[PDB]
């Protein structure tokens, strides 16, 4: 925890000084959460640390040909990314999380983009002639990785939806004009109690830079986007399978 | 003996409050003054003002009840209820004397909502969702004239296998329920309960008896052609042989107590498939009508 | 505290200067190595140019660890995030950016950080040497650390391309040194009249 | 814990029935351990449970023409064993045990074993002529593996100490005649506060059949013997290395 | 927010008891009766007996004191010092006028128990030790004749280079204590510290600035010829030049302060090497002097 364990750098690319950028809304870590019910014969435990600290995955390039990018949950807890050493094995899950995001630029920059955490994001691919009405959903795109994958046509969404009416869902609007944080808290929304280590992704998360980047020649072109999480109250267990030891 | 113990993930201090019962508002906030009233004085124009407060006959004073229009109608048309109030024709079974489209007198439907492209847009503004159901059925035939007919209609939970011929001992049965009318008296109002297996409506791994979700190893999401087993409807013409008059059934879904939970963006392009929500990436199209200019109209 | 060479490349006369800082100039960003060494304070390299690894060389049970910090001398415009991370004794140095970010570490900052204050913890474990006689054991080993890009150097056009990081070195009130041996050196010229 | 967890059978090989034979000593696990102390930069921590149940590793079978067999630690936590998934990471290691040996026959079989603790117990090879001083001591004698080894020249203990007197060690005495348990408890045993990963090998288990097995033709012609463990208040921690993420 | 923890590992009760200083015994038992004293009555002979108890003339009366001897010594000639009594004759360093041994005057020697098969055996009954020690020089020539010349001793600790020629300024030094004394005058008696970096002697990685303990990868426990850098000896003939007679020294080392743990059983072969317990694994003897047969003598 704290802002040290085995990951102990805390200067990004502008090795910034001053203080830090949180602006809290909550006081400080509120309480735990509940363990809800279960109509069957399974039961799940708990890790407890090891899975507490604070993790940053790597960093995605803001250019002027930028479309935005999407992450999908919890693909990025299992190997396809830092951790890997407890995701795969057990059976269950469910996680609240702390999901910070940093950026930094000087003050000639110019761009404002925008957080979105879609629950139950199903992507409908990109479509546009490949009819599918229920063979074999992908595996190639649903999960691209820990660093993300562009998007193809933001303004449907690359899904038919329209981006216009997006800031339903929870959202701060990162403005390279002022600040530089961005911190929410998703807590878990799944309808069933718990949640498999499989194909019932939860919900993902959206970033779309909406004001374009913008600014004069012989200053820096790229803008680096940092992205962190902390999951706050996870839980992991069940498992049966052949031939045990 | 035991040296190793860390939870914490807790805050303490001013976590509930006192327990009351005073729903009733009552005058809050007056006035409160800040600097010389100017238009141009250099910061800012168009300053600001505040009210004190009142809540209809109910709050403060009952002297006067001036609303603003003499009690013309409801005010509160805008529930889910009552969103969802008609009870929109989903169902249009054709059974005609001889033919290709149900020659032996059988005829197989399934509760979806496919059907309506509005209803399926109406309906899927949110994620989560946990309603009733009622039908009601109408036999005419296709120059609307009543015959002397009996009919037998009957109901298929989830799972329950698919009658395919009239000699099908499923229509006999005993634990698929029935139910017998001749078409000149009234049409049939009947009720369906809350048959999903969770807590609300959301396909993927929840029919067939065998396994299901993405990526599929050890299912098909076919059974045949009827995929997705689920709540299906089954109807014959009552008789040894088949009958005298050809038959246009319809039906009339309606929705009851219902809760929705997560809103999402409506929609923004066309619909393409069942279960897919693709869409036309090649031909994608705006949404309103646009104008030629933005300085004028 | 007493400043530390890192950059200890250059062995010349006027090249001597820049044996003390270190360029974090913006041409690579995303993922790889700035500088590595090692935690001995009395055997060679940055340590014996300080005073904690000069008074080391007085005796044999030493530490040459715990706190360090590193002040900044960007302009006032520059931004970016570095990565600091320790590895433990006997453990490899990690391949990539993510292997180091795992165990402990930090993620530095040039929006108003000018400094930070690394800490070493001390653990005491195997056998320094056990030699009853010289010649047949050649086993040494100590944890490291590095440096790592987290981001590119974000810079306004119009200020400098090049900065330069320098470290510091310091202790605490925890360990000691201990068995008094007589220093050996060089540094005589024979003729000392 | 229990007698359950993963591994759930209760019946061996004579399938036996009619209670358990323990003959416990102490009161039911009689409290935790101490931290002790340390003279450096290092610290460690714990690990808590997933090693607090029982182990069973492989049972060896006696014969007439038997000699005998030991083990080392913590070899057989290594991935030399049912466990290794938390051993070869960390760096510190120490703990108590609940060692427990459990055989069976019926009662027209003949013959008494030994059961015995020696700490530090470092072989000194089968030497007889390999002429070693200081050179490089072996890898493939010392660790054989889960299974343990068959003992050369048990009077000389494979080493030069004499077996007549080794009941100086903690010690039991398996007699085929009357009992077949045998529960011991084995403490921490170093010099320094904590341990390593590495080549300072803790105590090693010795068992020697001192009488011979003997029976008739017709009954069966070898006795199981079963090993089983419960580390006590183990930890784990330390590691440094290169390139980290 | 925490839903995790076990530690357990615990027992509550009679953990301990009242805090008392009654080091004195008194009266304890008396008898108890059984049944009908026979030798072959059916069950068992050699029936058995008790007693009450007595210490001494401290406990009970003191009014006659008859001992078993009429105080002939002392009875405590048991303990570990009492164990470790004498100084064996541990260093045999020779020195001659010319010759192969030690020419240049310089001799190397350092602390070992190897040197002595019987002392090891004495000392290798336990796992770990910890005590002082001592050291006594007496030099004399070949023939037995004491002369005029001086000496110089000093001591090493483990890590300080080793002085090989007479010219090495190592003998100079500051650090390394030395000891100045003609051979005409009474011998040196000297006393050395506890000097192991851990809190008993054992062997494996303690030598050496570099790595150690098995399988080597990083280190050599070489050191040239001075294996295991560790609290070593040198001595000097004093002098620019060479001396005029040939010398034989002695040492004499002597434990103080012993305490040990871990007892293990002694021995039962002839040893072979240093720091590698061996052993004759194809001429194993037995232990004891056998005899012909068993029923006889
Ligand atoms: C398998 C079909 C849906 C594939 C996933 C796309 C969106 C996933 C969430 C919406 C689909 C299930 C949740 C319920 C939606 C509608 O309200 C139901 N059809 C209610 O009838
Ligand atoms: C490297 C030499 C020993 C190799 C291991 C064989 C036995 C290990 C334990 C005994 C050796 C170290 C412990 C101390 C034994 C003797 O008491 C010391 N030499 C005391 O002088």
């Amino acid at each position: 925890s704290d802002r040290v364990a085995q990951l102990t750098i805390g200067n990004s690319t502008i090795t910034t000084q001053e203080a830090a950028n949180i602006i809290v809304g909550y006081g400080e870590w509120p309480s735990y959460c509940s363990d809800s019910d279960a109509t069957a014969v399974d039961k799940p435990t708990r890790p407890d640390v090891s899975v507490n600290r604070f993790y940053t995955l790597d960093t995605k390039l803001w250019e002027k040909s930028s479309k935005g990018w999407y992450w999908k949950f919890p693909d990025v807890l299992t190997e396809t990314g830092v951790f890997g050493q407890n995701a795969q094995f057990h059976y269950l899950y469910r996680s609240g999380f702390c999901i910070h995001v940093q950026c930094n630029a000087s003050k000639f920059h110019q761009g404002a983009l925008l957080v979105a955490v879609l629950p139950e994001y199903v992507i409908g691919s990109v479509a546009g002639g490949t009819g599918t009405e229920d063979t074999h959903p992908p595996y190639k795109q649903t999960q691209p990785g820990a660093d993300g994958f562009e998007l193809q046509h933001p303004y449907v969404l690359d899904a038919g939806i329209p981006i216009s009416q997006l800031t339903v869902c929870p959202h701060q609007w990162i403005n390279l004009r002022t600040n530089n944080c961005a911190t929410i808290i998703v807590p878990y929304i799944n309808a069933l109690p718990f949640d498999s280590a499989l194909n019932h992704c939860n919900f993902g998360l959206l970033v779309v830079p909406i004001s374009p980047l913008d600014y004069d020649q012989g200053a820096t072109p790229v803008i680096p986007i940092t992205i962190t999480l902390a999951p706050m109250c996870s839980e992991f267990a069940g498992l049966r399978q052949a031939v045990t030891q | 003996g035991d040296r190793v113990a860390d939870v914490i993930e807790s805050s303490i201090g001013d976590s509930v409050s006192r327990a009351l019962t005073r729903a009733l508002p009552a005058p809050t906030g007056q006035d409160t003054q800040v600097s010389s009233h100017r238009l141009d004085t250099g910061k800012v124009p168009a300053l600001q003002a505040a009210e004190i407060g009142a809540s209809s006959n109910a709050s403060d004073e009952s002297m006067i009840e001036t609303r603003c229009v003499l009690n013309s109608h409801s005010t509160a048309e805008t529930t889910l209820d009552s969103f969802f109030s008609r009870a929109g024709l989903v169902g249009e079974i054709d059974l005609p004397l001889e033919g290709t489209t149900n020659p032996n007198g059988y005829a197989n439907w399934d509760i979806d909502i496919t059907g309506y492209a509005q209803m399926r847009r109406k309906v899927e503004l949110f994620t989560y969702m946990r309603f009733d159901a009622e039908f009601t059925f109408v036999a005419c035939t296709p120059t609307g004239q009543v015959v002397p007919q009996l009919l037998q209609y009957m109901f298929v939970p989830p799972g329950a296998p698919e009658p395919d011929s009239r000699e099908s001992l499923a229509w006999q049965t005993a634990t698929n329920p029935s139910v017998f009318v001749k078409l000149s008296d009234p049409p049939a109002q009947v009720s369906v309960p809350f048959m999903s297996p969770a807590s609300a409506y959301q396909w993927f791994y929840d029919g067939y008896p065998t396994f299901g979700e993405h990526k599929q190893e050890k299912d098909l999401e076919y059974g045949a052609c009827p995929n997705n087993m689920m709540g299906t409807f089954s109807v014959r013409t009552v008789g040894t042989s088949k009958s005298k008059y050809p038959l246009v059934i319809r039906i009339y879904m309606r929705m009851k107590h219902v809760r929705a939970w997560i809103p999402r963006p409506m929609r923004n392009q066309n619909y393409l498939f069942k279960a897919n929500p693709n869409y036309a990436g090649n031909f994608i199209k705006p949404t309103g009508a646009s104008r030629t200019a933005i300085t004028t109209l | 505290e007493t400043i530390l060479e890192v950059n200890n490349v250059p062995t010349n006369a006027t090249s001597l200067m820049e044996r003390l800082r270190f360029p974090v100039s913006a041409q690579a960003g995303k993922g790889e190595l700035c500088a590595v060494f090692r935690a001995d304070p009395g055997r060679s390299g940055p340590w014996q140019s300080t005073l904690l690894g000069q008074l080391c060389g007085y005796y044999t049970q030493w530490s040459g660890s715990l706190e360090v910090t590193f002040m900044f001398t960007g302009s006032f415009m520059a931004t970016g995030k570095m990565l600091i991370a320790y590895t433990p004794p006997g453990g490899p140095l990690p391949k990539d950016r993510a292997t180091a970010m795992l165990g402990t570490h930090v993620i530095w900052d040039f929006g108003l950080q000018s400094s930070v204050t690394l800490v070493i913890p001390w653990i005491s474990n195997t056998h320094y040497r056990a030699h009853a006689r010289d010649g047949v054991f050649d086993y040494y080993t100590t944890g490291l650390v590095s440096i790592w890009y987290q981001t590119n150097y974000v810079v306004p056009i119009g200020a400098p391309n090049t900065a330069y990081i320098i470290a510091l070195a310091a202790a605490q009130k925890n360990f000691t040194m201990k068995l008094c041996k007589d220093a050996s050196d060089i540094l005589q010229t024979g003729t000392i009249q």
